[PDB]
């Protein structure tokens, strides 16, 4: 699916984040918390804060999970297996789900790389996000 | 809908400082790139196959400056919109035929733009008033 | 919805010979089955593991059977579709929040069910009518 | 993403369809142009009648492209490649037409195998139009 040149333009933009993917990961759910609210119902457990630290140790481990998802852009299959496996065996998530946070995941990436966010690299990192949630819902 | 005082104010005061020709054309323009499938109902603007001849496009940037148009003309009617796009919900629904999917595709790229246009300014709370506006522009033209 | 008397006469002419029980518990055990994400929201219901408990739990049968309940009523007021699932609309996107997607989910798989159980009897303007009617109660629920 | 079981129903599903192939993907373009109109759009050179020639034929087209794509179940994004460059490139379908014409053709099939219809075969066929729409729109 990914070009080496969508890959290219992926690994360039996460590239860019560097060592500001837990900072983008919790702004990307605080921005699918408020708004898409129904999406609160997938975390009975976390506080939902403008700023928690369950949302940004979360945020942390989404980002490191598509920091590996970057890594392995031809190998997401089996290296997002236990992820997958969780998102839809345990967790039951709708699919539309992530679409929305992939959606906050671009505006995220718009909000804070102002320079790089060109739209191949938003057709290449929509591409990726819409990949990545094409393996975490393929154990459906 | 059903925005708070304060997210009108967000709204609003987002709203004030975009400019209409660079969000216009540049949403439009990231649909065509994007969402390649959109492409096929602007097969009268010409070359419409690399990214730089869609984002160089003179008809996709006019066309986008009507489509904030309506955007505009849905933000000064925020009550009555379906009452506003009653005339573009038969012209897309009617004449272009085109699955109502894609308006909320058109909307999300639309916010995607306004965070490339303001970064820290767009926080999530407007973005929030900002997916209820979409939202609200969407289900108005579904009919 | 805006059904022509004759595809009022094929949907209320085919839905007198639908059995509540089959129809109801096969249509939300096949969205059990073919789309296993909703069964996050029934997980009081016991096994819902196997097909086929999903099959014969006597909960999803009980709940199916409300289900064309509420079908039911939806035919008997084609015109008052807004004002008929207002409490349903309510119960399903303020309490239990479900996203409106699922909802078309279950129309097209009642769809099924009903071509399952009619054949050459359900045919082409039929299901015509039933998409109308099952998309005016998925944007019915919508709200 | 198809398991052997699933595989198992849909070739078991195909194999009771036979050689009515042509009629029930005829009977499917019927159902998509007369429930869901916009699709009529993609074809502006038919005559879309009720039971037409070019209906039929291009019917016994779209199934016998699913058929090819039942016997490479597991090559499909090889076997279906000039149509993903058709379905993408030349004609840009929509890719939730993809989905309709999905539903259409799981309603064909429960309206003619009343017997081999189970839900282990509707998820298994589900699955399976799900995944040939995702190798037509794989060139997106
Ligand atoms: C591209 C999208 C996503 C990625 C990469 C991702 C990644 C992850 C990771 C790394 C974890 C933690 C696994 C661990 O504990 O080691 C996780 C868990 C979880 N995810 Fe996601 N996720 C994504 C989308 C979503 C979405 C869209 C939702 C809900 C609407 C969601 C809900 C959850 C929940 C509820 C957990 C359970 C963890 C907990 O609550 O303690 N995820 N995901
Ligand atoms: C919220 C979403 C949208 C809004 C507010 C909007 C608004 C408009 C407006 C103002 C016009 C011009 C009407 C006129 O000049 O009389 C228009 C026409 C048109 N729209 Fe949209 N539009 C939206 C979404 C879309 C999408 C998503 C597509 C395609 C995938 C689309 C395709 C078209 C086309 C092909 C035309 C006609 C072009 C022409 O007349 O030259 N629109 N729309
Ligand atoms: C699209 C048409 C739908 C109709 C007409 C419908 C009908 C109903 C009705 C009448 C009730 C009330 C039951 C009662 O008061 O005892 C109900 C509850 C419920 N519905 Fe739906 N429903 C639809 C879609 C869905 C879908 C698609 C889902 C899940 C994916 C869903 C999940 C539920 C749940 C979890 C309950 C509560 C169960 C309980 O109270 O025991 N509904 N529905
Ligand atoms: C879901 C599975 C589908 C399959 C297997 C399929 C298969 C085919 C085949 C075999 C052809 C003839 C091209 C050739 O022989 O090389 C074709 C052409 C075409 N298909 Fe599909 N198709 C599918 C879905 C759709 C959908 C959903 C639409 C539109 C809403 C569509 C629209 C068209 C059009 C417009 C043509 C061109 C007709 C012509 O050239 O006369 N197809 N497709």
């Amino acid at each position: 699916v990914l070009s080496p040149a969508d890959k290219t333009n992926v690994k360039a933009a996460w590239g860019k984040v560097g060592a500001h993917a837990g900072e983008y990961g919790a702004e990307a759910l605080e921005r699918m918390f408020l708004s898409f609210p129904t999406t609160k119902t997938y975390f009975p457990h976390f506080d939902l804060s403008h700023g928690s630290a369950q949302v940004k140790g979360h945020g942390k481990k989404v980002a490191d999970a598509l920091t590996n998802a970057v890594a392995h852009v031809d190998d997401m299959p089996n290296a997002l297996s236990a992820l997958s496996d969780l998102h839809a065996h345990k967790l039951r998530v709708d699919p539309v789900n992530f679409k929305l946070l992939s959606h906050c995941l671009l505006v995220t990436l718009a909000a804070h790389l102002p320079a790089e966010f060109t739209p191949a690299v938003h057709a290449s990192l929509d591409k990726f996000l819409a990949s990545v949630s094409t393996v975490l819902t393929s154990k459906y | 809908v059903h925005l708070t005082p304060e997210e009108k104010s967000a709204v609003t005061a987002l709203w004030g400082k975009v400019n209409v020709d660079e969000v216009g054309g540049e949403a439009l323009g990231r649909l065509l790139v994007v969402y390649p499938w959109t492409q096929r109902f602007f097969e009268s603007f010409g070359d419409l196959s690399t990214p730089d001849a869609v984002m160089g496009n003179p008809k996709v940037k006019a066309h986008g400056k009507k489509v904030l148009g309506a955007f505009s003309d849905g933000l000064a009617h925020l009550d009555n919109l379906k009452g506003t796009f009653a005339t573009l919900s038969e012209l897309h629904c009617d004449k272009l035929h085109v699955d109502p999917e894609n308006f909320r595709l058109l909307g999300n790229v639309l916010v995607c733009v306004l965070a490339h246009h303001f970064g820290k300014e767009f926080t999530p709370p407007v973005q929030a008033a900002y997916q209820k506006v979409v939202a609200g522009v969407a289900n108005a033209l579904a009919h």
